[PDB]
């Protein structure tokens, strides 16, 4: 959620707050597997 | 231990690896990439218009051409001249000469730590005024758009067509600021911050990336041309990357030894 | 009509305020994105690769071995992440743009020399002290870890993290046991063998990558002197 | 009943009339965890630093008057040797570490007859630079030996001579005032105190555990806890009495976990 | 949009609002206290414990005893938590910093005498009256308690609560039955018997906690005199 | 009653321990450490920036060293001198006199309260002017870092580059006020409110704490260093202890006699 | 508690408000206890 | 009540808005009874 401390209540929807991508159809993983 | 470094990958050990120790606990997650850059910055400032501007024709630019320079912000932190992209940045060192002397830009805070290649994010522009008691008001103008340039007559005022239009036209208050989230709105998926391809096919510039942007932001004082002052008015353009998203492990910028 | 009082930090522009803003332009669909591999998710994800370190001798990555042995460290410099050999590594170069860390430094070796080449390399952390050792048996009663040559050419030394507080500085500005953690040391502890027809003086290659427990904290403003 | 033998390794102290072991802070400050700023293993109590080590402290006369006190600094007399105090392995571990964390169990003796009269007020104040002369060294043992008590002035009431960082030419140097490391005379008491009275006993019995703002401390640099001496009222005798008794104090270093091995403190 | 009409104070900055404010630099994990014994969970345990009052004979804890009988008491003091011997007290120099009280101080003594010593103190406080008592008789007359010197050295004489209020005030600028509540006296009702080549003139020594009930009410502005 | 006070453990008693009293209702709970000092107190009146400063050098200073004194608000109850944490307090009692007049502040609110030694809270600063109808703006660097002092060119206005920053720069609106609390920074676990330890370990100074603070606040006027003013103007600044807690109890200082 | 009267309602979390300790793994008792 | 119109919500507490007293342990009544 990044730097976002409002936990309680989004008043703008997600589609007009954020972008969302249309459709076509902790753990960090390291990035060079060796094989 | 005993490894290997000319395969590649380098397992990260503990002092527990080697030595008789044991683990640390991961205290915080302040190199979360969505956490990192959710941080406003300076990123050019820009002057206010008084006029129904020009906009700067593009490279290069014979002299003569009655242009308006150091008007437009190009939201971009890639390395801008005179409200367009480029790729060198340049600086000036004796700059009290002849000629115009070019605004460039270029976000220092972001390349620091700008260690990929490829980055997406919802730009949250704010627009801090560097006057005192200033209104004045915000244009915009998407990736892939243009500058509507001319004025059409109001009661006899010449009222510039850069304040009605369909893109947000933010105004601020006497001595307010202006805040509005940009989405990404680019042609391309991700906005490259290293670039080895080249847009158009002939005559291209390698590394030049024509749409990697989120369009141009300009301020305005809004009142008709008849009411232009003379005394020269700035405004500061401080941006911050909602949602971030980057890819491609790339390199940092080379620190002098000197 | 719902009574609200503001309070007194009202119309105050605070720049990393944990909070949205008003959309202007919303309801655009972005391109789809699932196409890019590899996103960091964190940035450690990169500290945690190992980058060249850089030596004064035209600054080397490696380590020229003279045939001359005298009783000093080969190459020596302090665990300080604002030290000059530390300005070009993804370890420093990231935490110098941050305030504080946690874990453990990791140097990894790699003897860059002819194969026939034979030997062993002695790597001694010292924690802080008045003065730093120079001897080999002031380094032997340090934390070292002796290197073998062979057939396998790396050795992942895991600096520990031996500190007074939970976190340490990154920018020794007044130095103290809290940004400058004590030295690190590379003795050659028995004198490279090379056989007849093999080349003087082989090159030891240093690395410097992050802990599997590598944390940091507070990000501070960068240093713009690159685009200088 | 008020014979108590404190069995500790193998020096094993005694009393005739203790008071009690005035326990500070906490039911068992024996009981301590191990820090949590160290991934090393610490080196923990062992069976030759787990006992009582027997120093002197200066004698006690007419001549002094209230509040003359007397400092003695917790790990800080290990180091300097204060009043004879040698730690044996205790010093000789104490300089090979660089994180140290302890808690300490004190015991002052003072055996005065039941035909004097006069106090002390043995107490355990933590955080205190009463050793450090005011230009910024601590003292050597001379300089602890010439005076033999130091003298409760305005400069030690207000904290006022406390050791200070020059300002140099370039300010002007104020009216220096007052000082966060004063002490209180008249409130020692909310120390972990026993007053060692004339007519009641011989030997108080302190037992302090780890304080300190970090969770291990520096080993050749802290002054967590500072044994004081202070003079209540000054010391009475009729003439053919003892003249000038003499003060001992046993210091016991409840669980020490150190950390950081490295080789002897040289400067 | 909610129709909120702020109220009359808006905009104002009280210093002591109960009320939080906006964070600025969020989510930051302080290391653990957990080590640390000995919390001061409230201020009234420090008031418990007994420090030594200071009388004007170089200002003296104890009292000197002389060996000359007259009637009068030997050391008396009122109950008024700003008269000077109770500037140094943890009763006294943090009641100094509120404004009310309630409750009992505590005064507790310890005969620093030989042990050969024997002798009979009597501990009289007196409510506020028109005048000081000063004969032994009027001290019997009002609460006493006559404390014997032995095998045990000391005698927690609880001042009681006498008030004709719940509080009572604890800085007597003018002077009433509000701040100040009578006297403490002293007398020595049987002369000290000291054995052949024993010091002559011992010293009661004083201290003053507070009781078990002994409650504090609204802090004031300290007085920066000490740091002058 | 018949005690012992050599013991060093005397148990409270009431009216009916020892007389045939009973016991009092406990009223209030005023003397708890959290409600104690959870209110505002004036901590230092620090003068406000117009340019881009100089963070003071470290003790001892020779003369000619051109930089800023009284500028920046040390956040420590302890006493501090010029800006940097010291040990003794000092105040001018003949002050009009030649060389640099030292900036120096003490809570003189918590030292009359601070029966203890260690102290760990939350502070809430307050910024309040101390001038008619002024726009300034509050910066903030936390304990352990540097003051960043130079200035980059933004279309030839130096701004310096203590606008940007990841830091809170809290900006005031014109007659406003900043408040904004700050979390426990500090190396240290807790604040030692006496401290008797070095923190370094050749040419330390007994008893000085390096990293007992929560930072250093400072003002500046949101405008470039072309538009530098000459009368100066100052600023007050309020701090607040939110969630105290005080172990380890200790003195009080030293009321005098006189 | 404290010094806090908003019983109530807590816009930010406790996390951006306070600051917890990381885990490492009415009633006044006395300061000094005789044993 | 009294002159409080405010019948629906109290945001501060009962404690700090009035003022208590602590504890010890349409009908107008006249005020003189003969008996």
């Amino acid at each position: 959620r990044g730097n976002n401390g409002n936990m309680t209540f989004n008043y703008y929807a997600n589609t007009y707050q954020n972008s969302v991508d249309f459709s076509t159809s902790g753990i960090l993983n390291p990035l060079g597997y060796l094989k | 231990s005993t490894d290997n470094a000319e395969t590649g990958v380098i397992e990260a050990g503990n002092t527990d690896t080697d030595f008789s120790g044991e683990l640390a606990a991961p205290g915080s997650n302040h190199t979360n990439v969505k956490f990192l850059f959710d941080r406003s910055r300076l990123l050019n400032v820009i002057k206010v218009l008084e006029k129904d501007a020009v906009f700067p024709r593009p490279f290069p630019t014979a002299t003569g051409t009655q242009q308006d320079d150091g008007y437009f912000c190009l939201l971009t932190p890639r390395p801008t001249v005179a409200s367009r992209p480029a790729t060198r940045f340049g600086l000036y060192v004796s700059p009290s000469d002849s000629g115009v002397l070019a605004n460039t830009s270029l976000d220092f805070n972001f390349y620091s730590l700008a260690c990929f290649t490829y980055f997406r994010s919802d730009l949250e522009v704010t627009v801090v005024s560097l006057e005192p008691d200033l209104e004045f008001a915000v244009g915009w103008f998407p990736s892939g758009s243009e500058y509507q340039a001319s004025s059409f007559v109001y009661d006899q005022l010449h009222v510039p067509y850069h304040f009605t239009g369909r893109t947000p036209r933010a105004f601020a208050s006497k001595g307010g600021k202006v805040s509005f989230v940009l989405p990404w709105n680019s042609v391309s998926s991700v906005l490259p911050v290293r670039w080895g391809g080249a847009s158009k096919l002939s005559s291209a510039t390698r590394g030049l990336p024509a749409h990697a942007d989120w369009g141009t932001i300009y301020a305005f004082i809004p009142r008709p041309n008849e009411k232009k002052s003379t005394a020269v008015k700035h405004v500061a353009v401080y941006i911050r990357y909602k949602n971030a998203r980057a890819w491609c492990p790339s390199m940092l910028p080379f620190r002098s030894y000197k | 009509p719902i009574p609200t009082a503001p309070r007194e930090n009202s119309l105050m522009f605070l720049s990393t305020t944990p909070d949205d803003t008003v959309p202007a332009y919303g309801n655009v669909r972005t391109p789809p994105v699932n196409y890019l591999p590899g996103e960091i998710t964190d940035l450690l994800q990169l500290a945690r690769i190992p980058t060249l370190m850089a030596f004064g001798r035209a600054y080397v990555p490696y380590v020229a071995v003279p045939t001359q042995f005298d009783d000093k460290p080969l190459i020596s410099f302090p665990i300080t992440l604002s030290d000059p050999v530390y300005q070009n590594t993804l370890v420093g170069a990231i935490s110098s743009n941050f305030a504080n860390y946690r874990g453990c430094i990791q140097i990894t070796l790699t003897f860059c020399g002819p194969m026939m080449a034979r030997g062993k390399f002695l790597l001694s952390y010292s924690p802080p002290n008045g003065t730093q050792p120079q001897t080999l048996s002031e380094a032997m009663q340090c934390t070292y870890s002796i290197w073998d040559i062979g057939l396998n050419s790396s050795w992942t030394f895991v600096i520990p993290y031996i500190s007074p507080s939970d976190y340490r500085e990154t920018r020794a500005i007044t130095n103290s046991v809290y940004s400058a953690d004590g030295w690190f040391s590379l003795h050659k502890l028995t004198k490279i063998t090379l056989p007849p027809d093999c080349p003087q003086s082989p090159c030891i290659l240093f690395f410097a990558s992050a802990g599997e427990d590598y944390t940091l904290r507070l990000p501070v403003d960068c240093n713009p002197s690159y685009v200088f | 009943d008020r014979v108590t033998t404190q069995t500790a390794g193998n020096t094993a102290i005694n009393t005739q009339s203790s008071l009690g072991v005035l326990c500070a802070y906490v039911e068992d400050p024996t009981k301590s965890d191990p820090p949590s700023s160290s991934t090393d293993q610490p080196t923990t109590t062992f069976t030759a630093i787990d006992r009582w080590y027997t120093g002197r402290l200066n004698s006690w006369t007419k001549a002094v008057k209230t509040f003359s006190f007397q400092a003695v600094p917790l790990p800080g007399a290990f180091l300097s040797r204060q009043g004879g105090l040698n730690g044996g392995a205790f010093t000789a571990t104490l300089h090979r570490h660089f994180l140290m964390k302890c808690g300490w169990q004190v015991q002052v003796q003072c055996n005065l007859t039941q035909f004097h009269q006069g106090a002390l007020l043995v107490a355990m104040v933590p955080e205190t630079t009463l050793d450090v002369k005011p230009d910024g060294k601590a003292k050597s043992l001379q300089e602890l030996n010439e005076e033999q008590w130091v003298e409760m002035s305005d400069d030690y009431r207000t904290g006022k001579n406390m050791p200070f960082q020059s300002l140099g030419t370039y300010y002007r140097p104020p009216n220096w005032t007052w000082g966060p490391n004063f002490i209180n005379p008249y409130q020692v008491t909310v120390f972990p105190h026993q007053i060692l009275n004339a007519r009641t006993s011989t030997s108080v019995d302190i037992n302090v555990p780890y304080i300190g703002e970090t969770p291990t401390q520096s080993s050749e640099t802290q002054n967590s806890w500072t044994l004081l001496v202070m003079v209540l009222v000054p010391l009475d005798y009729k003439e053919g009495a003892t003249t000038d008794p003499e003060i001992t104090f046993s210091v016991r270093p409840t669980s020490p976990y150190f950390n950081g091995l490295r080789n002897r403190y040289t400067t």
